[PDB]
């Protein structure tokens, strides 16, 4: 599930009339048009951060996993955070963030390379010419992990009591127990088949790793939010070199080569053409963002009910009748393990 | 309201240049005067202005008596000291209230401060004054009080004095955006400026007077260029068009005789100097600022025509020349030039030198010849001759020194330039700078006009390349003219300017966050005094912080952890705090840690229970 | 604002130029306000599809939690939904939550099942508690010490397959009448 | 619809007028159609949600 | 309750120029704002 997109803080005179002051005086006289521009895109920004933080931030005490693990035969390691690993985060995740390539980190401050650049300059440093710009995210990527370890540990050593009132712990195959009479078959059947259930969660555990690991692009729904949002922001620069029907793309010449008035008639033709440009983007933003936030919405619904307690509608928390369901995080989104 | 006016006004809290008076010299004038004068009873009588002062300029006069003022707009002399010895060209004279008020309590204590100011915008000189009974700092308006049309290139500005048996504050005002609080009576209680102070340009913005706790998105800063360079090309070879503007057999229009021009530097002058002006209409290039171009190559046709053919001649129009002659293309990229030559095309008993067309079997494209004698065909004969239904396709440009306007020799040449991307051959005399390196400087490749920073690069330009760019077909690196080295073009410095700021109920302090941009970039050019933004925050060297999310200054770095209070980025978070306040930046705290104690056979469960009722919106 | 001409007033830009030259500047300010009203409109309807979900989002509130009892967990509230109680406000309408929320927990011991003669019982709901001495039953959300009985616990078994098994005694109301 | 042209119908403005002058009412009727087109594509793409 | 709607397929060439060279060409100086168009309703109908 998508939950969040890049911010960007695209910026009106900059994109428009490159350090001109005849152009920026005559776009002073359309108004307060991009003003309505950048407050769009503010909330926009906005917007994203709520979503992180509905969907991950659902418990206000962070909880540790026990330092030994065996919770009744069955095997955890495989979801839990590695603490040999820098960045404290399980091989899911660590595979999940391997097999999506994002295009714009963001938090690079890359200002300053771009002149190193040796080889042509980059998407990036071009976007950075003509005064496009992306920020960062106020959840760095390390945090979401840490709230993902919270949610998880809090499940396997406490049952869904953390998820309501207060924190009560209860042993795993007693938990199990319960959610199997949960879905109307008794608990002598776990009694009786705890090696069984132990083993086929194993297997099953430690399969999914190598279905997502040789599938192609099992991860498509995350990686089409990067692309479109850079081949978005590829065509928003690529038309600063259209002509719109003056006799050059390049406002320095036009006021280099033609006195007052002449400079006057083309230059106001080039404000009207890349002023469309720029309001087209903003709508086509404005849309992404509803889609995203309700794809966001969905996440922290389903996080809520299937993590935080065994629901009953069918077909909601995967296929079959439902026993667990446990987080993890990826670039941009979130993972679910019914 | 809050109505904020973008006017030409004097700054907040700007340096008044204070004077004393016991030899009256003269102010510079540009963009109004502010003028205050605190005195007993009356010290200073008026103000004089125009440029140089003298009888060849026209001048003001705003002097001032017991019962009235004198503005007249005049041409004076000079009076050294009755204030002025000549009335020639002197009109537009003006009487009224007097400038001054003067009340007093029975004592000389109420010394009221006499406020002025004035501005010439399109003329329309305007006069404000205020009398309120160092310097104090309490709000006073300024009532307008006389709008004429002066409509007089106003450049120097003087005073009086009087005579007898501590004033004198000049401002001088720019054009700066104010914020003014209008009283409900339709009086202005308060003002700030809005180029003073990161929090008064928040408030500008939100055009408010109380800033409520957050961080607010102003303004984008950048890093103004030092210095200018300009690379342009080595040679500094004059361009023959000294040959091409004065040759003797100016070839006509039917057969346009077409020049090259090109590995030379263009100097227009000499074409002004070889032009006795009577038709320099330009479509494509503007005359005025020609100099400044890098031209590829330049095409220079020249053919002597009629003087309303002169008019015909135009990217894209029609008649017996401009359609079977000389066709100029639709989207033409240069100019063309016409002065009468009746002197070198005209002699006694006549000459019938020239030739024109006004018989094509087609339309002429372009920039195209079609030198031929072929009769034109009429009805269906092959005849080939002159006479009836055998028409000759040329006919004589005949010229004698006595013809009518339109009638004349007049002499045309054509300039056609290629301004595009392409290495120039040709561009205009400059004095081709050194070159800055790591530096934010304007550069002028060969007409490539634009600001970055320059570098060494390590690119592999082949011996045919001249740019380079990326997908989106921006410029990127473009080879020295001169060293033949690889040289990337970055955008010298552009971000954004956030200010973090709890509510001015509270506290007043603020901070500043350059956007995307790090502070060793910026603390050098803050010192160096080159940032577009004017407002200066403080920098102690505690209040320094590189957030991965921009650059901070302001605020200091406190390793604690608490609930976040301003969101900033990248996980930072700033908050007023009590020491005995200040800002600080720390980290988020997720949440309040706790550990849960699992076993094989432990659980707890409740004994009690409590009612809780919440709410949802 | 201008857009570009003369001037902003229709009836001080007509007189102060001919007709179609004048036309030239009034078809530049109609070509203009059109986008303000077009700039208007699309946000208007962006704001609409908004408010629309949030509509649909509190219709299905109100019809769940306030007319009946919703098991979804967080949905109506934080803990265990007991009723709620809708308020209106301008332009919206307010819920009033009641939650029911545990308290003071003490830590015991547990055991899977209890084996009296070769025999597994279980709870029939709840949990095996012991104080520490005696082993007993209860529910699950609120402590209450209840003895154990044949009718509070089932039996399936063998007592050689359940791990953390423990021994006690159960005892039946039906041999003792 | 005009928009502000001479001729609805791009064949005589292109019979009556050679291409430069007839270019600029072209033009006028192109940035006209270029806007319903947006219009539609815009109206689409916010019922399609 | 819908469920979808139409697939529609606009083309500007055509809908703008009506088999015109001139009309065209002007067209193409104005960008990139046919493959926006085009790619908006492949995604609708890809929707549906
Ligand atoms: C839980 O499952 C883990 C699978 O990720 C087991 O780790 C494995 O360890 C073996 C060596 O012991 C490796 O060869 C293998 O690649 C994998 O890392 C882990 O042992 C297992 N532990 C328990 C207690 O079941
Ligand atoms: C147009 O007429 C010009 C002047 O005669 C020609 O330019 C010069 O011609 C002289 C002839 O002696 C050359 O010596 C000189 O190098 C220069 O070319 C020019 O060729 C001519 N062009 C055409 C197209 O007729
Ligand atoms: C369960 O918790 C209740 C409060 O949440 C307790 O009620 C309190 O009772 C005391 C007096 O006993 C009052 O002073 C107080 O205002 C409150 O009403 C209740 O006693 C408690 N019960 C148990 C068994 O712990
Ligand atoms: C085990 O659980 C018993 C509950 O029946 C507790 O025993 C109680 O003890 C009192 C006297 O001390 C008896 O009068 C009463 O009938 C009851 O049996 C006992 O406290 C508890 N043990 C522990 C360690 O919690
Ligand atoms: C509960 O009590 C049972 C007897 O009633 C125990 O079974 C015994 O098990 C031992 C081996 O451990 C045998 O040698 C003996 O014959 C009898 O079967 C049982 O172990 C005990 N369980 C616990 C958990 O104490
Ligand atoms: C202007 O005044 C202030 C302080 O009065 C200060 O910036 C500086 O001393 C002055 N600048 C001058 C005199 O150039
Ligand atoms: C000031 O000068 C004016 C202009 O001559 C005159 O009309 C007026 O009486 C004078 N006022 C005095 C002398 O008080
Ligand atoms: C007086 O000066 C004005 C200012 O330009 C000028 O127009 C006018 O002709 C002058 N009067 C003469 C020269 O008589
Ligand atoms: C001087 O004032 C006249 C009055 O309109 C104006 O036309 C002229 O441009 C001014 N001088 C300069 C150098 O601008
Ligand atoms: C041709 O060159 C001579 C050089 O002495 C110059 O005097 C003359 O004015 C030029 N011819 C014309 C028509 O300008
Ligand atoms: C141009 O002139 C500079 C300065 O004299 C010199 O260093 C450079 O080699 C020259 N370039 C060429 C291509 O002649
Ligand atoms: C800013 O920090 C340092 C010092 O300037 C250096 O890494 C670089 O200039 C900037 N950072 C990056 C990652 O570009
Ligand atoms: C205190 O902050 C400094 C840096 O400001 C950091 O190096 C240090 O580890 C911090 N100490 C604690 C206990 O967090
Ligand atoms: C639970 O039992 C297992 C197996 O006997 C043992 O390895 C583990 O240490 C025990 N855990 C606790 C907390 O007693
Ligand atoms: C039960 O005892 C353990 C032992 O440390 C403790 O961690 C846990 O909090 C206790 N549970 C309670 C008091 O509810």
């Amino acid at each position: 599930l998508p939950v969040s997109m890049t911010k960007t803080s695209v910026d009106c005179t900059m994109y428009i009339c490159g350090d001109s002051t005849e152009c920026s005086n005559l776009l002073l006289q359309y108004g307060s048009f991009c003003t309505q521009l950048k407050r769009a895109l503010t909330g926009i920004a906005v917007e994203q951060d709520k979503n992180t933080q509905e969907v991950f931030a659902q418990v206000k005490q962070i909880y540790k996993t026990p330092p030994i693990k065996y919770f009744g035969g069955f095997n955890f390691s495989q979801i839990l955070p590695d603490p040999s690993k820098p960045s404290k985060r399980s091989p899911i995740e660590d595979l999940l963030f391997n097999k999506v390539t994002l295009a714009d980190a963001g938090f690079i401050k890359q200002y300053g390379d771009c002149l190193g650049d040796i080889a042509a300059r980059d998407l990036i440093c071009a976007q950075k010419f003509n005064g496009l710009t992306v920020l960062p995210p106020l959840l760095t990527d390390e945090m979401i992990a840490q709230y993902t370890s919270a949610l998880l540990a809090g499940t396997i050593t406490s049952g869904w009591t953390f998820g309501a009132g207060p924190a009560l712990q209860i042993p795993f195959p007693m938990q199990m127990a319960y959610r199997f009479n949960g879905i109307g078959v008794t608990q002598n059947v776990l009694y009786e088949n705890q090696k069984l259930i132990a083993n086929q969660f194993n297997s099953a555990i430690g399969k999914i790793q190598d279905s997502l690991f040789s599938t192609p692009s099992a991860l498509g729904k995350l990686q089409d939010v990067v692309n479109h949002n850079a081949q978005a922001l590829n065509t928003l620069v690529k038309q600063l070199s259209s002509k719109f029907g003056a006799i050059s793309s390049v406002l320095n010449d036009i006021l280099s080569r033609l006195d007052p008035p002449e400079a006057e008639v083309q230059i106001d033709r080039l404000i009207t053409g890349r002023l469309q440009s720029l309001q087209t983007y903003v709508t086509q933003q404005l849309i992404r963002a509803a889609e995203i936030r309700a794809s966001a919405n969905l996440a922290a619904t389903k996080m809520s009910e299937c993590v935080l307690g065994q629901s009953k509608r069918v077909d909601f928390c995967g296929k079959g009748y439902h026993l667990m369901s446990f987080p993890q995080s990826a670039p941009h989104g979130v993972v679910f393990l019914h | 309201v809050l109505h904020l006016t973008q006017d030409l006004f004097l700054p907040f809290f700007s340096n008044v240049t204070w004077f004393h008076a016991i030899d009256n010299p003269v102010l510079p004038f540009n963009d109004g005067v502010y003028f205050a004068s605190t005195e007993k009873s009356n010290i200073i009588r008026g103000w004089i202005f125009g440029t140089t002062l003298d009888s060849k300029t026209q001048s003001l006069l705003i002097v001032n008596n017991a019962t009235n003022v004198f503005i007249k707009v005049c041409e004076f002399q000079f009076c050294n000291d009755g204030v002025y010895s000549s009335a020639n060209n002197c009109t537009f004279e003006y009487v009224s209230q007097p400038f001054l008020m003067d009340l007093e309590g029975k004592q000389g204590n109420f010394k009221n401060l006499r406020e002025f100011v004035f501005k010439n915008i399109d003329g329309y000189f305007k006069i404000y004054s205020k009398h309120t009974p160092d310097f104090p700092q309490g709000f006073s308006a300024l009532e307008p009080l006389v709008d004429l049309p002066i409509g007089i290139n106003i450049t120097r500005f003087q005073t009086l004095l009087a005579l007898n048996r501590a004033d004198y504050y000049v401002g001088y005002l720019q054009p700066r955006t104010f914020l003014l609080k209008y009283n409900e009576n339709g009086t202005i209680t308060d003002a700030v400026d809005c180029a003073l102070d990161p929090l008064s340009e928040t408030k500008c913005t939100l055009k408010s007077f109380t800033v409520e706790k957050g961080i607010y998105q102003t303004s984008n800063f950048r890093v103004q260029p030092t210095e200018s360079i300009v690379r342009f090309p080595n040679v500094t070879n004059l361009c023959p068009f000294h040959e091409v503007f004065n040759a003797t057999r100016f070839a006509s229009v039917y057969a346009w005789n077409r020049t090259r021009i090109s590995n030379c530097v263009a100097d227009y002058s000499v074409l002004y100097n070889f032009a006795p002006f009577f038709a320099f209409k330009c479509y494509g290039v503007s005359p005025t600022k020609l100099n400044d171009l890098c031209f590829t190559n330049v095409y220079a046709d020249s053919f002597v025509i009629k003087g309303n053919e002169v008019s015909q001649i135009a990217p894209g129009q029609t008649g017996n020349i401009a359609d079977y002659n000389y066709k100029l293309p639709d989207d033409f990229t240069g100019c063309v030039i016409a002065w009468n030559s009746n002197k070198l095309d005209s002699k006694h008993s006549g000459n019938y030198d020239y030739w024109y067309r006004l018989f094509r079997k087609s339309k002429l494209k372009p920039f195209e010849r079609d030198i031929s004698t072929e009769i034109y065909q009429a009805g269906n004969k092959p005849c080939k001759g002159k006479g009836p239904n055998c028409y000759f396709p040329l006919q004589s440009y005949g010229f004698r020194p006595t013809y009518g306007v339109g009638h004349q020799p007049y002499r045309v040449v054509v300039l056609s330039f290629e301004l595009l991307h392409a290495p120039a051959t040709v561009c205009g005399p400059k004095k081709s700078t050194n070159l800055v390196k790591n530096k934010c400087v304007n550069f002028n490749f060969n007409g490539l006009t634009g600001t970055g920073v320059l570098t060494k690069s390590n690119k592999k330009f082949l011996p045919f390349q001249q740019f380079g760019r990326d997908i989106v077909d921006t410029t990127d690196a473009v080879r020295d003219p001169q060293t033949l080295e690889i040289l990337d073009i970055t955008p010298c410095s552009f971000g954004g300017v956030s200010v973090i700021t709890p509510g001015t109920n509270t506290s007043n302090q603020v901070a500043v966050l350059y956007q995307g941009v790090n502070c060793t970039e910026v603390s050098v050019a803050i010192h160096a005094d080159q940032l577009t933004p004017t407002w200066r925050v403080y920098s102690t060297g505690s209040n320094v912080f590189q957030t991965r999310a921009g650059c901070l200054i302001g605020a200091e770095y406190v390793n604690n952890s608490y609930e976040c209070d301003i969101p900033i980025g990248a996980g930072i978070c700033a908050s007023y705090q009590t020491q005995s306040q200040s800002i600080i930046a720390y980290t988020m705290s997720l949440g309040a840690e706790n550990s849960v104690a699992y076993s094989n056979n432990s659980i707890a469960i409740p004994t009690n229970f409590t009612i809780s009722v919440t709410t949802e919106i | 604002s201008k857009f570009g001409a003369i001037s902003s007033v229709l009836n001080d830009i007509l007189s102060r130029l001919d007709p179609p030259e004048a036309e030239v500047q009034i078809d530049r300010l109609i070509t203009g306000r059109l986008q303000s009203l077009q700039t208007y409109v699309t946000q208007q309807l962006i704001r609409a599809a908004e408010i629309r979900a949030s509509a649909n989002l509190a219709a299905t509130k109100m019809s769940e939690c306030v007319l009946g009892q919703s098991k979804r967990v967080d949905f109506c509230g934080k803990g265990y939904h007991l009723m709620s109680f809708p308020q209106s406000a301008p332009h919206g309408v307010v819920f009033l939550h009641v939650t029911y929320v545990p308290a003071q927990e003490k830590n015991f011991t547990t055991a899977p099942a209890i084996c009296h003669d070769g025999k597994a019982h279980f709870p029939r709901e709840g949990v095996f508690v012991s104080n520490g001495t005696h082993w007993f039953v209860t529910q699950r959300n609120f402590y209450e010490p209840q003895i154990i009985t044949t009718d509070n616990t089932f039996v399936s078994g063998n007592c050689d397959v359940v791990i953390g098994i423990v021994n006690n005694t159960v005892y039946d109301p039906l041999q003792l009448e």
